[PDB]
């Protein structure tokens, strides 16, 4: 069920705001105009990717161990992470940004 | 000059990181990788974390996906190589020819000789065999005695606690983590550890055991149902000294990973290289090194206009309520502090300086400072002393700008 | 081994390498490159007898055991490209090499404090670096000496005998700390002390005024001259710009190899495994240079020959003393032998480590040195009782036990 995790302004270009649906912390990023929502926790040492991390393009870097992933598929672009990020479907419906905390692919 | 065939001895993190840069830099010649362990190469750091918990060897698997058309020979030992024949004898009877040979055989743990014959179990923790074994020994109502107060004693202590084991810890130094942590952090962390259910014994010694009870030098008795020895690792350079290469508990290598032996390279824990920060040839026991020296060496092998390894040392430790990152030197003539050094909300950074220049820096639960201090390190910067201590200062605009 | 063979430097190390390459067989080309204009000479009689007579003829190395060598004398090597297999020299001449030997040794540490400071200021290492001294050691003169190192204390005692007023200030408590035993170093300060030499300690060094030499205790040390002996540093620049593994010397295995293929290194410029502690140090002696350089040449030529494997050892002539030191200065015990005498010395210190000899020392007592080197090399654990009985024959001991 799609549920509105934020606004299209809370999360601006090249930035990123977590979203804590239930206890389903979810990483939201804006890349040049497109939104891609991922699992907020780094698969290596479960550090927060939206808070503290560095999105360069569509690449999120981990500040803890400086590991790197793709925000569109959740695929590691650089270890230490061994596992890909699962990622959530995401709809924009005007000024609101929809995530269905189910169907989170991996 | 990189000449096929390429043969690597050891299938650890350095191996893996090494051959991916071989191919994923355009080298599609023959590669063979030998490892004396039987299992897909696995990341080591997660052993001290997750693994005691949800004991999954399947999420800590080194994913050698970036190394296509590599030959792995796992469960096979290398007994010897011949620098004059340019071959390696393996345990299963086979001969490996080489134009280029890479030693990346890591380091082994130096067990207890005083706990030579203990009626109780003891493990030195360095693999996904030992891992599985301690972990599964970690029951709720139980005892465990760790010997040594470095990162493995501390990291494993922490989860032993989360386990529900009443943990105590023998330390021969008057401090924990003498090898590579500022004293402030060490003194912090021990105080961290006391306030959790871990019983610390600095300055002491394991003189022996009795039946089911430990024996500190002070005659002390300790009922331990399980013991863990993390007294440190020694290089496995055995095949190296055997064949005449330069070795002093570790194999010496220059900036491209060259040994004193033509056609033979060396990477990772097994090696002794320059610390540009100190100028001394040290063994550098970090993941960080394991990988990046890995990469820097296989790309220079494929592109010689390219530089040799130059990066600066740094590592992490994730013990309990403390995500710690340490970079460069542990020692300075001045120390600067930021944040709140509390055992319940710890979130800070230490900066170590030497006549003004940053020689090092730690971060406890403060990742956002790490990267920018490391780059400051990398250019040996001497920033404004007062600004560095000004919490309104963000170290990123400082790192980034000038 | 690959011609043409090129050796950079022409000190004892290199001259022994090529003199031995030839002997060993090698009939290939060989070019040696020496920055100083001089035919290869010997350094020990520079702080010794040269100052007694001063004839360069007298302190000359035999190159006739090394026939057919293009000695480029008076030229400096500016770099080598290992990829190119070439050396760049200052005469604009290029040198292609098959095998390259770095035998550049090291240089006299300097001291800022005497940097363009009134009176003459010197270091002793080179021949030119010996006559300016020899022209300053006027029979009537004073003089001062930094560091109680092998050349400081050898020059202190060649001084005195001329009737030239020394004055030695060192930054450490005893003498000869880099290598001598503490036992040895006390007897040498009392001996020199007994010979004039106002030996000062833990006392550096500030301000020289054509009389008022430098010092932290306002002292008219008084001298027209100053010979400075504060230790030396590896000439490892070119291997360094080359990318070889260095750290105040070039790291080499027991075969002479550096981390750059086809490049070797010998003598004082190197850092090698000392088999007593098992550490890589600079072995800055006359015997290592000679011996290491021979053993590198020997295994290069013959494929089977074993690597270099001597334990350190040196000597020092200081006045009447004839000091010979073997191995490490200390262990967990020491036995003294003979006479420890002020005016007519003759004794032997042997160091032990959990009962095995690991060190020796002999002063004006050379028949005993030779056997202890022999027991020092096998790892012997002789009986300590017998070692101390002055009737025990150390040759008898060595040549059998
Ligand atoms: C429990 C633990 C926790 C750690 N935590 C951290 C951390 O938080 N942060 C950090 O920065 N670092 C950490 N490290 C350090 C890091 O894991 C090492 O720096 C890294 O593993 C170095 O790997 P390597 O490939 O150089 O050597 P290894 O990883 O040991 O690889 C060597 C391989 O070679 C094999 N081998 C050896 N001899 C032979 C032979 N003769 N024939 C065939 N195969 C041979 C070995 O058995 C092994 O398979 C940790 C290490 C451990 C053990
Ligand atoms: C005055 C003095 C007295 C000593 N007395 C004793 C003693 O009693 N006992 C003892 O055991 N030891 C003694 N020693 C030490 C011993 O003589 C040295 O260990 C030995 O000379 C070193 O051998 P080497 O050939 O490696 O070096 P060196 O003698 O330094 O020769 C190396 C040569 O390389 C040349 N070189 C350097 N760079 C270049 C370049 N770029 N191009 C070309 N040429 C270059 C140098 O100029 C030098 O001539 C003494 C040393 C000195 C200076
Ligand atoms: C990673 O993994 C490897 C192993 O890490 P660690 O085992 O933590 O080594 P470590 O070297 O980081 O720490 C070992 C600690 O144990 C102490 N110790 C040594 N002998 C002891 C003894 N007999 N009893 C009690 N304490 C003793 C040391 O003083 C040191 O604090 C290292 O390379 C590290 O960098
Ligand atoms: C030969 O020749 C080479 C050079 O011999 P030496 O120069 O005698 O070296 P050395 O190493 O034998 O002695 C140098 C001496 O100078 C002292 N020293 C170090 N720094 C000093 C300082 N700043 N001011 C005053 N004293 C200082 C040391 O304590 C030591 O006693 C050696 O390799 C030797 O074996
Ligand atoms: S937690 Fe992100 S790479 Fe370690």
């Amino acid at each position: 069920t799609f549920t509105k995790a934020c606004s299209v302004d809370e999360v601006p270009p090249g930035e990123a705001l977590q979203v804590s649906h239930d206890a389903q912390k979810v990483a939201i990023f804006n890349v040049d105009g497109e939104f891609f929502a991922t699992q907020d926790q780094c698969t290596h040492g479960e550090w927060s990717l939206s808070e503290g991390g560095y999105l360069d393009g569509d690449v999120v870097e981990c500040s803890l161990h400086m590991g790197k992933f793709c925000v569109r598929t959740g695929k590691v672009k650089s270890p230490p992470p061994c596992e890909p990020l699962k990622v959530y479907p995401i709809r924009i419906e005007g000024r609101d940004v929809l995530v269905d905390f189910s169907r989170a692919a991996l | 000059a990189l000449k096929a065939p390429v043969v690597v001895l050891g299938a650890g993190l350095a191996s893996v990181s090494f051959v991916a840069e071989l191919r994923q830099a355009g080298y599609q010649g023959l590669i063979t990788v030998v490892g004396d362990e039987a299992e897909r190469p696995y990341d080591r750091p997660p052993l001290s974390k997750d693994f005691m918990a949800h004991g999954d060897a399947e999420k800590i698997r080194l994913d050698c996906k970036r190394a296509p058309e590599v030959e792995w020979l796992l469960g096979v030992t290398a007994q010897s190589f011949d620098p004059q024949a340019h071959t390696v004898a393996l345990s299963d009877g086979r001969t490996l020819p080489y134009g280029t040979l890479v030693l990346a055989t890591g380091a082994a743990p130096r067990a207890l000789p005083t706990l030579q014959g203990a009626t109780m179990p003891v493990h030195t923790l360095r693999t996904l065999e030992d891992a599985r074994r301690i972990q599964a020994g970690l029951r709720p109502q139980s005892r465990l005695l760790i010997v040594g107060g470095g990162v493995i004693g501390l990291e494993l202590a922490a989860t032993a606690r989360t386990a529900g084991v009443h943990v105590s810890l023998v330390e021969t130094q008057p401090r924990l983590m003498s090898r590579a942590a500022p004293a402030t952090l060490a003194d912090f962390v021990a105080r961290y550890h006391a306030a959790q259910g871990v019983d610390l014994r600095f300055e002491r010694s394991v003189t022996g055991s009795v039946d089911g009870v430990v024996l500190l030098d002070d005659g002390t008795r300790i009922a331990a149902d399980m013991v863990v020895v993390g007294i440190g690792v020694l290089a496995n350079d055995a095949l190296a000294r055997a064949a005449g290469l330069a070795c002093d508990d570790g194999i010496f290598v220059d900036a491209y990973g060259r040994t004193t032996c033509p056609d033979v390279y060396a990477l990772g824990d097994v090696t002794r290289q320059r610390n540009p920060l100190s100028g001394r040839f040290e063994r550098i026991e970090t993941w960080s090194n394991a990988q990046n020296q890995g990469i820097a060496v296989a790309r220079h092998l494929v592109d010689p206009t390219a530089p040799g390894y130059a990066e600066l040392p740094w590592y992490w430790s994730d013990q309990g309520a403390l995500r710690i990152q340490v970079a460069g030197l542990a020692s300075g003539d001045e120390e600067i502090v930021r944040g709140e050094v509390s055992l319940d909300a710890p979130k800070f950074t230490l900066i170590e300086l030497q006549k003004g220049r940053i020689v090092g820096a730690t971060c406890v639960n403060n990742a956002r400072d790490f990267a920018p201090l490391r780059r400051l390190l990398a250019v040996g910067a001497k920033p404004d002393r007062a600004a560095l201590a000004d919490p309104a200062t963000d170290l990123r605009k400082l790192a980034a700008a000038v």
